[PDB]
C-alpha cells in the first residue's frame, strides 16, 4: 500500500503531536529541538505474528 | 515510485565553547580552551581586560 | 587598632563615569580592598536588560518586515543593549509603535511611569516608508551575570506562542572597574592611603548605591570565617 503524511500517527504521545498542524507537517516557526516530529508519517504492515 | 516529499529548513545558531577552532592568518592554529569570567583576565592601568 | 575607610566625595565625570574614594585606608590595603571590590563589581550587580521581544507580524528571527531596512535578527541586537530603569516591579512589558519615514529611537516607547530609559536617543530601525508600521511589546527583568536565551528555554513553562521572540540577556550596569591606590596624609600619620575607584556604567547603577551594594556582598560572605562550624 501507499505511505501516508497522516497527522495521526499510531500510539505518540500529545506532547509530540503539539506543532503539527491538522495537515501533519510542522508550523514554520516552531522551535523544534532533538527527537521532535517535523513530518508525520505512517507506513503500512500487516502479518503481526506475535 | 514517489508520491510526494517534504523539505524542511531548520536554522540553528551555533555559538562558541571549548572544543572549537580558531587561527589566525600567519598559520596559527589553535582550540579553545576555557571562556574565563570577564574579571580573571589580565588587565592594563585603565582596567579593560584582554 | 586599624583605622575604618570612609566614602567620601563621588567625582561624576559624565553619566556612565564616576570616581569614588575611601580616604583613611591603612597600609597594605589599598590592594587588599581595591581588588576585593572589582572582582565583585564586574561578577554580582544587579540589573535589567531585555528578555523577549514579539513583534506584531513577524513570525522568527529569520523573517524580515517590509518597510524597515533591517533584519527581525538586526533589531534584536539592537535592542539588546537598550539600558533601562525600572524602578518598583521586577518585570515590566514596554510598548512601542511608530510609522512614518525616519528612525525609531528609544524616545518613542511608550513612556510607563516607573520605566525611565535612560539612552533616549538609542537608535532601533529606521521605517524607510511613509505607510510603514512597527508594533513591538519588549519585556525587561531583574538578574545577575549573563544567562542565553537556551537556558531559559528549559523554564519556559509551555511558551505557548509561536511569535515570542527570545533576545540573550546580560543584566550587568558595570563595563570596566580601575582603580588606582596613592598616598593619602593625614593631619598626623606615617603610613595611609587612598582608593580611587573609577567604574564606569550604563548609565544604570548609581555610583554611590554600586559600591555599597558590593561591601554587602562581600562582607554577608565573610560571616563563614568568622565562625568555623566544622
Amino acid at each position: 500500500g501507499p505511505e501516508e503524511i497522516t497527522a495521526d500517527i499510531p500510539n505518540v504521545g500529545e506532547a509530540a503531536l503539539s506543532k503539527l498542524d491538522e495537515s501533519g507537517i510542522v508550523y514554520i516557526g516552531a522551535e523544534v529541538t532533538g527527537g521532535d516530529i517535523l513530518v508525520g508519517k505512517v507506513t503500512p504492515k500487516g502479518e503481526t505474528q506475535l | 515510485g514517489v508520491l510526494k516529499i517534504v523539505k524542511v529548513y531548520l536554522a540553528v545558531k551555533r555559538r562558541i565553547q571549548p572544543g572549537d577552532k580558531m587561527a589566525g592568518r600567519h598559520g596559527n592554529k589553535g582550540v579553545i580552551s576555557k571562556i574565563n569570567p570577564i574579571e580573571d583576565m589580565p588587565y592594563d592601568e585603565n582596567g579593560t581586560p584582554v | 587598632e586599624f583605622l575604618k575607610p570612609r566614602l567620601v566625595d563621588i567625582e561624576q565625570v559624565s553619566s556612565t563615569h564616576a570616581k569614588v574614594t575611601l580616604e583613611p585606608l591603612e597600609r597594605g590595603f589599598g590592594h587588599t580592598l581595591g581588588n576585593a571590590l572589582r572582582r565583585i563589581l564586574l561578577s554580582s550587580m544587579p540589573g535589567c536588560a531585555v528578555t523577549e521581544v514579539e513583534i506584531d507580524g513577524v513570525l522568527h528571527e529569520y523573517s524580515t518586515k517590509e518597510g524597515v531596512q533591517e533584519d527581525i535578527l538586526e533589531i534584536l541586537l539592537n535592542l539588546k543593549g537598550l539600558a533601562v530603569r525600572v524602578q518598583g516591579k521586577d518585570e515590566v512589558i514596554l510598548t512601542l509603535n511608530k510609522s512614518g519615514i525616519g528612525p525609531v529611537t528609544a524616545a518613542d516607547i511608550t513612556h510607563d511611569g516607573d520605566v525611565e530609559i535612560v539612552k533616549p536617543q538609542h537608535v532601533i530601525c529606521h521605517l524607510t516608508d511613509e505607510n510603514a508600521s512597527i508594533s513591538m511589546r519588549i519585556k525587561v527583568q531583574r538578574g545577575r551575570g549573563y544567562v542565553p536565551a537556551s537556558t531559559r528555554i528549559h523554564s519556559e513553562e509551555d511558551e505557548r506562542p509561536i511569535g515570542r521572540l527570545l533576545v540573550d540577556a546580560c543584566y550587568s550596569p558595570v563595563e570596566r572597574i580601575a582603580y588606582n591606590v596613592e598616598a593619602a596624609r593625614v593631619e598626623q600619620r606615617t603610613d595611609l592611603d587612598k582608593l580611587v575607584i573609577e567604574m564606569e556604567t550604563n548609565g544604570t547603577i548609581d555610583p554611590e548605591e554600586a559600591i555599597r551594594r558590593a561591601a554587602t556582598i562581600l562582607a554577608e560572605q565573610l560571616e563563614a570565617f568568622v565562625d568555623l562550624r566544622d
